[PDB]
RNA sequence: GUGGCGCCCGAACAGGGACUUGA
């Protein structure tokens, strides 16, 4: 019955001779606890060190969950076979659901494990579990069927899920779906009571099939930008007209529209940073085009999907959080806001990237203001979704500070 | 040996390499032909001619305990052309994780590598010939190679895994080519189950003794020696030698942090700045009374003995710091007081400037680093700072630093901000706007700065480029001003450098500016942009270009 | 003669910040 699909990497192209960063003990348990009823199922199979290639693990506890699951980071094998995804078995990526009220993430990892792969493809897809202070080496393991983490899997499976969801969605037509990895989603801009009736009509209907599924529940359409918006303050201080001033001077590269004549004017008299400065018509008329024109998007900008996604991210204090997002530099698509550090880091990221996978369909290039020990060591705990983004580090300006107080 | 065999191939379209064989002398050729004779007709070795045209090279030698001329050889040229393996024993157990276990022993192997075989589409690639002259190829995994330790320790770990299901109870660590096995049972069952286990391993052709040093430990491991409830360092000393070379400072360096891992209280950092510059091998220099008072202290530590702990997986362990000033910072590790695990020191530089709170957090997450990759489990702490502090550094900081479960500490000396900066400018304050600028040819810079009043100054300086003046002028600045102050300046640099609230850096003139600035009780800081007019900083900025920006 | 780990010291690539030649 099966046929499974020639699959190789692109030609020059390596696969992923990367190590394992350090474990705990409380995963390794459960982790050898899940993978060998893994093993046992046919799942995935012992081999000995005779091919090279790894590829990392770590554990989770995720939300709406007790167990210790699992994923896998894919990162180089998905950057190194993106052509299949992209040419092989590809998938459109629609536009509507980003308007629509309400949506619900889904997650079908069981189904993936319900279908063979190709043989000649496993070695690039070993995964070494450690043991503790290298008493014994890696106990390595080798998927025999098609994981979780990785985009060509759902991309060969949306064959046999297009038979799967054939007979409710020509009943049920102004539902919006799509597929990006092991999670789904669901675009209803109806009733969420009766979303959620019908999400749950769509788990019976998978469970027909014998597929268990057991943030989780999103309003993607009344998001918006945060327009920089300035101070109304009659009195002025110089430190505050100063502040202003290179705040706009850098903030020109944005908007061509910026002009800080009349600011520059009240200048030339040099005097303290308290004394009370009356703007005047002129400098007030500048201020009022300046708060005319921020009040308006960006003209002039758009969404080259070939190209990749940067989307860098700032800390303000208080707990309260930004981003931003780019192609191109000083080319902003949307920004925003959102209220321990390390955990507010995280969930920020996941909701950065959900709002990403519905709107663009594609994961991009973190920047974070932190260094890489701390991250790569702490981030696997508090960590609830089932995909993996790019990320990197970056000694972050204190004048990107200044975007918002 | 009815092993699992592996089957191993060759790097993508390649072949096997031939080279001529060296020469060599006449004595140790029978010598070693009958040890050739000797490993064939224990049953490993295939001998052939006429087979193929490969020639793998031979570097024989004379090595220690002379007379034993053992057999030896080159692979150079085929361990770059051997398919990757994968190797997961990098690191070392470190003796902590090794737990707490009465019935110890140890079972060596002897001629290891020389018990499995190799798979018949390899044995190929083993021409070991000698002078007529004649050749032999393995049928085993031999040395020179580049994945015999991965195959041995996978062999090894298949054979023994019923072994391991069938007395989980007992505990096996294995090595290159050593069994660290133990439990805490008695002693007539454990030579029991390890003479099982000896019939167990021969039963696939391996080796091992009983007259060997089960009571007769301490052992050696990699310089650590191994009690049964305790452990140390191989023991050390230190050279009594005069004078002192750059071969001297390093080995007792290496010495020295190879025993810091235990000994509490050490210093190396002024021991090792020395080497900045110091490059020839021959250079006599000093021993500074800096590194006289260090190694005074170094050697009255090490002139008590001491031993260390093994671990138990029930009682939680805890970590602290004992703080010794100089941007160092050492750690002890205990689960009861005065009992060490183990210890160390962390003096790094990220980023020549710095203040103490940031390389706190560096330490500690090394420590958590280094507590995972060895128990498994990050540790609950005990250090040195107060709440506000922390509290204090993480809301007014650009970045996101964590710390777990931890606590406060009254040991002194103690880690806190010699200053700080304000949001806020003052009323009745002075403002300072500054610049300072210098050429790429002559590098005689200048720098001043102006006030409100009229109070203005100009200074020149040699040898900089603008950064460098901005700062002296900031620092000039400085000098000539009073109490509270408000400054400006034109430089994301300085700001960078100043409002990561440094309390020591490497330079005298950053250090002078600290010196002077926690005088001053109050500071307020910003930044503008030039080339816009902006008061007196086109003042200032054209006052210092003269003779600078033509 | 060779390889591996550690400590120290030096050369190439990306990012950021600053100074000179042209419409």
């Amino acid at each position: 019955p099966i046929e499974t699909v020639p699959v190789k990497l692109k030609p020059g192209m390596d696969g992923p001779k990367v190590k394992q960063w350090p474990l705990t003990e409380e995963k390794i348990k459960a982790l050898v606890e899940i993978c060998t009823e893994m093993e046992k199922e046919g799942k995935i199979s012992k081999i000995g060190p005779e091919n090279p290639y790894n590829t990392p693990v770590f554990a989770i506890k995720k939300k709406d969950s007790t167990k210790w699951r699992k994923l896998v980071d894919f990162r180089e094998l998905n950057k190194r076979t993106q052509d299949f995804w992209e040419v092989q078995l590809g998938i459109p990526h629609p536009a509507g659901l980003k308007k629509k009220k309400s949506v619900t993430v889904l997650d079908v990892g069981d189904a993936y494990f319900s279908v063979p792969l190709d043989e000649d493809f496993r070695k690039y897809t070993a995964f070494t579990i450690p043991s503790i202070n290298n008493e014994t080496p890696g106990i390595r393991y080798q998927y025999n069927v098609l994981p979780q983490g990785w985009k060509g899997s759902p991309a060969i499976f949306q064959s046999s899920m297009t038979k799967i969801l054939e007979p409710f969605k020509k009943q049920n037509p102004d539902i919006v779906i799509y597929q990006y990895m092991d999670d789904l989603y669901v675009g209803s801009d109806l009733e969420i009571g009766q979303h959620r009736t019908k999400i749950e009509e769509l788990r019976q209907h998978l469970l027909r099939w014998g597929l268990t599924t057991p943030g989780y529940e999103l309003h993607p359409d009344k998001w918006t930008v945060q327009p920089i918006v300035l101070p109304e303050k009659d009195s002025w201080t110089v430190n505050d007209i100063q502040k202003l001033v290179g705040k706009l001077n850098w903030a020109s590269q944005i908007y061509p529209g910026i002009k800080v004549r009349q600011l520059s004017k009240l200048l030339r008299g040099t005097k303290a940073l308290t004394e009370v400065i009356p703007l005047t018509e002129e400098a007030e008329l500048e201020l009022a085009e300046n708060r005319e024109i921020l009040k308006e998007p960006v003209h002039g900008v758009y969404y080259d999907p070939s190209k990749d996604l940067i989307a860098e991210i700032q800390k303000q204090g208080q707990g309260q959080w930004t981003y931003q997002i780019y192609q191109e530099p000083f080319k902003n698509l949307k920004t925003g806001k959102y209220a321990n550090d390390v955990k507010q880091l995280t969930e920020a990221v996941q909701k950065i990237t959900t709002e990403s996978i519905v709107i663009w369909g594609k994961t991009p290039k973190f920047k974070l203001p932190i260094q890489k020990e701390t991250w790569e060591t702490w981030w696997t705990e508090y960590w609830q979704a089932t995909w993996i983004p790019e990320w990197e580090f970056v000694n972050t300006p204190p004048l990107v500070k200044l975007w918002y107080q | 040996s009815p092993i699992e065999t592996v089957p191993v191939k060759l790097k993508p379209g390649m072949d096997g390499p031939k080279v001529k064989q060296w020469p060599l002398t006449e004595e140790k050729i029978k010598a070693l032909v009958e040890i050739c004779t000797e490993m064939e007709k224990e049953g490993k070795i295939s001998k052939i001619g006429p087979e193929n045209p490969y020639n793998t090279p031979v570097f024989a030698i004379k090595k220690k305990d002379s007379t034993k001329w053992r057999k030896l050889v080159d692979f150079r040229e085929l361990n770059k052309r051997t398919q990757d393996f994968w190797e997961v024993q990098l690191g070392i157990p470190h003796p902590a994780g090794l737990k707490k276990k009465k019935s110890v022993t140890v079972l060596d192997v002897g001629d290891a590598y020389f018990s499995v075989p190799l798979d018949e589409d390899f044995r190929k690639y083993t021409a070991f010939t000698i002078p007529p002259g004649i050749r032999y190829q393995y049928n085993v995994l031999p040395q020179g190679w580049k994945g015999s330790p991965a195959i041995f320790q996978s062999s090894m770990t298949k054979i023994l895994e019923p072994f391991k299901k069938q007395n989980p109870d007992i505990v096996i660590y294995q090595y290159m080519d050593d069994l660290y096995v133990g439990s805490d049972l008695e002693i007539g069952q454990h030579r029991t189950k390890i003479e099982e286990l000896r019939q167990h391993l021969l039963r696939w052709g391996l080796t091992t003794p009983d007259k060997k040093h089960q009571k007769e430990p301490p052992f050696l491991w990699m310089g650590y020696e191994l009690h049964p409830d305790k452990w140390t360092v191989q023991p050390i000393v230190l050279p009594e030698k005069d004078s002192w070379t750059v071969n001297d400072i390093c080995k007792l360096v290496g010495k020295l942090n190879w025993a810091s891992q235990i000994y509490p209280g050490i210093k190396v950092r002024q021991l090792s700045k020395l080497l900045r510059g110091t490059k020839a091998l021959t250079e006599v220099i000093p021993l500074t009374e800096e590194a006289e008072l260090e190694l005074a202290e170094n050697r009255e530590i090490l002139k008590e003995p001491v031993h260390g702990v093994y671990y138990d997986p029930s009682k939680d362990l805890i970590a602290e710091i004992q703080k010794q000033g100089q941007g160092q910072w050492t750690y002890q590790i205990y689960q009861e007081p005065f009992k060490n695990l183990k210890t160390g020191k962390y003096a790094r530089m990220r980023g020549a400037h710095t203040n103490d709170v940031k390389q706190l957090t560096e330490a500690v997450q090394k420590i958590t680093t280094e507590s995972i990759v060895i128990w498994g489990k990050t540790p609950k702490f005990k250090l040195p700072i107060q709440k506000e502090t922390w509290e204090t550094w993480w809301t007014e900081y650009w970045q996101a630093t964590w710390i777990p479960e931890w606590e406060f500490v009254n040991t002194p000396p103690l880690v806190k901000l010699w200053y700080q900066l304000e949001k806020e400018p003052i009323v009745g304050a002075e403002t300072f706007y500054v610049d300072g600028a210098a050429n790429r040819e002559t590098k005689l810079g200048k720098a001043g700065y102006v006030t409100n009043k009229g109070r203005q100054k100009v200074v020149p300086l040699t040898n900089t480029t603008n950064q460098k003046t901005q700062l002296q002028a900031i620092y000039l600045a400085l000098q000539d001003s009073g109490l509270e102050v408000n400054i400006v300046t034109d430089s994301q640099y300085a700001l960078g450098i100043i409002q990561a609230q440094p309390d020591k850096s490497e330079s005298e003139l950053v250090n002078q500016i600290i010196e002077q600035l926690i005088k001053k009780e109050k500071v307020y800081l910003a930044w503008v942009p030039a080339h816009k007019g902006i008061g007196g900083n086109e003042q200032v900025d054209k006052l210092v270009s003269a003779g600078i920006r033509k």
